[PDB]
């Protein structure tokens, strides 16, 4: 059971210091062959290799940021840490630990999301696509939001499948996005059909009831 | 820095047809040790990379024996040999014989399927929405292929283009289709002040478009 998580501040301003951890079990530092990195990957782009620490300690850093770098370790704990010093906009990336055995990378964490900026954060509204107010389309529409991502699921992910969430547009400082189901008829309304929102940013865990009328 | 070159940057597959991936390297990967560290990923979509194929050849515990790596030195092939639709995603090549260690700047792989007309919606505002002061009407292709798709909004018959924000999902993971959603956006006195709303794809799977509208 190899996993690795990661987490961050989801928002930072710029010029103060990043400060990310990833947390892991299944293996061990300190146990030898085995290291722990950090990748990370802008919007759309691709991906940089930051650091790395070893079982010994030994850090290896990429030069190009090198000097605001810094990992660390705590093997009793089974952590790792990555700091970075005075972020710019540049920074905004979704940021990911992996265990290296050897050779690579294998597993890789969900990533963290991170974005650089000013701005206040700000929680999504969520409202009911309802058609309209054999199988039957609805969806939830999740505006105003700051910064990204947002996480969409269906009945606490127990509805997975028929589920298309389109990717988030920003406009006036702000996302959007929306998630729509296609269930079956019989279905809905006679069983209940529920959005689950969550924006970690502002500490949100919203739902929305598919009501018709 | 060890540069690494991915061809093509973009490929369509149709299913069960192979696929190649080449990969380049500015300098030798051949470690002193004296291994190769060449290693492909997967990222699918809303997912982190996912390993495939180490040190150039070696097929990683889970992977289907579909994948398979191969090429010395500083050329390198990632082989599907029978396309798959959950093998949809951007590959990623990594070298971890040089630090820096350095990545390909990636191949999306795209799913080539039969063509299919998309399953159009309409979705009034909510009454949520319309107590905040704000009306958003939204409208939603399902499962089109190909992706290319136009989306009209007509208000009272008369065509509107301000306020509209267009949003397409990623390829599907089972049936390789694509989805997007057209979100016309109003003010409550604004959305008050009109009856007819409509919406209407086309798609190159009819030259006669898909129209949905509701009244109010």
């Amino acid at each position: 059971q190899i996993t690795l998580e990661e987490s961050g501040p989801g928002i930072l301003q710029p010029s103060q210091t990043l400060s990310l951890t990833c947390s892991f079990s299944g293996f061990s530092l300190s146990s030898s062959a085995m290291s722990v990195g950090w990748i990370r990957q802008p919007s759309g782009k691709g991906l940089e290799w930051l650091a790395h620490i070893w079982w010994n300690d030994d850090k290896y850093y990429n030069p190009a940021l090198k000097s605001r770098l810094t990992v660390s370790k705590d093997s009793s704990d089974n952590q790792v840490f990555l700091k970075i010093a005075s972020v710019v906009t540049a920074d905004t990336a979704t940021y990911y630990c992996a265990r290296i055995p050897g050779f690579g990378f294998d597993y890789w964490g969900q990533g963290t999301t991170l974005t650089v900026s000013s701005a206040t954060t700000t929680a999504p509204s969520v409202y009911p696509l309802v058609p309209g107010c054999s199988s039957v389309t609805l969806g939830c529409l999740v505006k105003g939001y700051f910064p990204e991502p947002v996480t969409v699921k269906w009945n606490y992910g127990a509805l997975s499948s028929g589920v298309r969430t389109v990717s988030s547009v920003l406009q006036s400082g702000f996302y959007s996005l929306s998630s729509l189901v296609t269930v079956p008829s019989s279905t809905w309304p006679s069983q209940t059909v529920i959005c689950n929102v969550a924006h970690p940013a502002s500490k949100t865990e919203l739902i929305k009831r598919i009501e018709p009328r | 820095d060890v540069v690494m070159t991915q061809t093509p940057l973009s490929l369509s597959v149709s299913l069960g047809d192979q696929a190649s991936i080449s990969c380049r390297s500015s300098q030798s990967l051949v470690h002193s040790n004296g291994n190769t560290f060449l290693q492909w990923y997967l990222q699918k979509p809303g997912q982190s990379p996912k390993l495939l194929i180490y040190k150039v050849s070696n097929r990683f515990s889970g992977v289907p024996d579909r994948f398979s790596g191969s090429g010395s030195g500083t050329d390198f092939t990632l082989k599907i040999s029978r396309m798959e639709a959950e093998d949809l995603g951007i590959y990623f090549c990594s070298q971890t014989t040089h630090v820096p260690w350095t990545f390909g700047g990636g191949t999306k792989l795209e799913i080539k399927r039969a063509d299919a007309a998309p399953t159009v919606s309409i979705f009034p505002p909510s009454s949520e929405q319309l107590t905040s002061g704000g009306a958003s009407v939204v409208c939603f292709l399902n499962n089109f292929y190909p992706k290319d798709i136009n989306v009209k909004w007509k208000i009272d018959g008369s065509e509107r283009q301000n306020g509209v924000l267009n949003s397409w999902t990623d390829q599907d993971s089972k049936d390789s289709t694509y989805s997007m959603s057209s979100t016309l956006t109003l003010t409550k006195d604004e959305y008050e002040r009109h009856n007819s709303y409509t919406c209407e794809a086309t798609h190159k799977t009819s030259t006669s478009p898909i129209v949905k509208s509701f009244n109010r």
